[PDB]
């Protein structure tokens, strides 16, 4: 087509996605970590996630409003993930890398994934 | 704005 | 902080987000405009338009399926905004642009108005 | 990946 195209307007639009979750404003699920709870928005974590993607465009899932994950899956990995799913920021460090990594492979977050193996393979 |  | 940044994320979101719209997926509010309804995701509206954030955090109309638009808006205008919200693409024409630029001052979109009050300062 |  003959479109014009606003280059920061991506980005704009996840920063306002961001602040309607930091003000709680029209999230509809909480995602249920080892008995640690999180607010968020259906779309946002299906368009991040292929594990959200498969469970929200279940028929009987896609109307729930609690999702329990997986036991082993830990909370400071998923918290850091679900920042990273509404900034684009991941906040990766020695002290969290292996947490951060499984917790990727589980929600399948091919980006994060490849980043994590790369910064482990620096460090052997 | 940018012709992308 | 010390994070990380994925470039392409906010695109691939909003990509994403589109996908989901086109395969008609969670969306959870229809646009009637002239008669003319438009299905979409309130949280996206919202990150776009400070007419749609101002309507879905009222107590009252958060909970509404059905948002009615003035009149006087026009149909096409709405559609080629609304592909913009979820593209950052604005299909801009000289058949187009008051259309354009009245939807964008109506649904309060501040960078689309200034892109259009340029495009017609050209012309004069 | 970038140092933002
Ligand atoms: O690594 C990843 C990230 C990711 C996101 C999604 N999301 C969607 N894909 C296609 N159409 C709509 C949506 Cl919402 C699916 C798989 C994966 N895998
Ligand atoms: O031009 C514009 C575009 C736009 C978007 C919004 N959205 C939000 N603002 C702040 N926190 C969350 C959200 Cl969702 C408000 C006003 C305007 N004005
Ligand atoms: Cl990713
Ligand atoms: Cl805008």
């Amino acid at each position: 087509d003959s479109c014009i195209q606003f280059t920061r307007h991506a980005s704009d639009v996840l920063l306002n996605l961001n602040r309607l979750r930091s003000r709680d404003i029209l999230t509809d699920v909480v995602i249920v970590v080892s008995r640690e709870q999180f607010r968020a928005h259906k779309t946002v974590l299906m368009a991040c996630s292929g594990l959200f993607y498969s469970i929200f465009t279940d028929q009987l899932k896609c109307n729930l409003s609690v999702i329990n994950l997986d036991p082993e899956i830990n909370p400071e990995g998923f918290c850091i993930l679900l920042d990273f799913m509404y900034t684009s920021r991941l906040n990766l460090r020695e002290g969290n890398i292996m947490a951060v990594m499984a917790t990727a492979m589980y929600l399948q977050m091919e980006h994060v994934v490849d980043t994590c193996r790369k910064f482990i393979k620096a460090s052997e | 704005w940018v012709i992308p």
